[PDB]
């Protein structure tokens, strides 16, 4: 089923380039200045807890 | 497989999800460190983000859940054959290659919907070919390796 696949695909995505300091996905956090280590921290968490979310909405669907 | 440098920055990180200091995360402050970085999670969503974490089912991620969660495996041969049987979804005659466009599509506009500029980056790393197709085994193995 198609949107379960679009979104384990786009979260592993977003935490595979979240690895890459200079990726644009770090582009998309307009509410915060300037990017500073706690704010990489907790962003690479949530991304992490969102592709696992997606994987079992995945699994469910296939 | 887990050092000393390990544990102490994830431990960090434990805590600045748990604004109490009772050792324990709710949806509550979730929800405040998401909003906090700009981001609108429904109810929903951190109901179901905390749900795949607790472990015990108690509706709370303890430090040792969190551990659980920083260190599952990603890029494993269980996880791989996911991302690719995902893809295979989108791959309408099963032959290995997705549309550039239809994928850009897919990307931008359903699921989570990634921006434009995350998506230049993610088929400029595949390579189109000379027929508009991205070789979706390319995502597969870059993402996983
Ligand atoms: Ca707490
Ligand atoms: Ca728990």
């Amino acid at each position: 089923q198609i949107p379960a696949a679009a979104s384990l695909i786009q979260t592993a995505w977003r935490c595979y380039a979240a690895e890459n300091p200079d990726s644009s996905t770090w582009k998309i956090y307009i509410r915060i200045s300037q990017l500073r280590e706690h704010h990489r921290a907790t962003i690479k968490v949530i991304r992490r807890m969102q592709y696992f979310v997606a994987k079992k909405k995945f699994q469910q669907a296939r | 497989q887990l050092t000393e440098e390990q544990i102490a920055e994830f431990k960090e990180a434990f805590s600045l999800f748990d604004k109490d200091g009772d050792g324990t995360i709710t949806t509550k402050e979730l929800g405040t460190v998401m909003r906090s970085l700009g981001q609108n999670p429904t109810e929903a969503e951190l109901q179901d983000m905390i749900n795949e974490v607790d472990a015990d089912g108690n509706g709370t991620i303890d430090f040792p859940e969190f551990l659980t969660m920083m260190a599952r495996k990603m890029k494993d041969t269980d996880s791989e054959e996911e991302i690719r049987e995902a893809f295979r979804v989108f791959d309408k005659d099963g032959n290995g290659y997705i549309s550039a466009a239809e994928l850009r599509h897919v990307m931008t506009n359903l699921g989570e919907k990634l921006t434009d500029e995350e998506v230049d980056e993610m088929i400029r790393e595949a390579g189109i070919d000379g027929d508009g197709q991205v070789n979706y085994e390319e995502f597969v193995q870059m993402m996983t390796a």
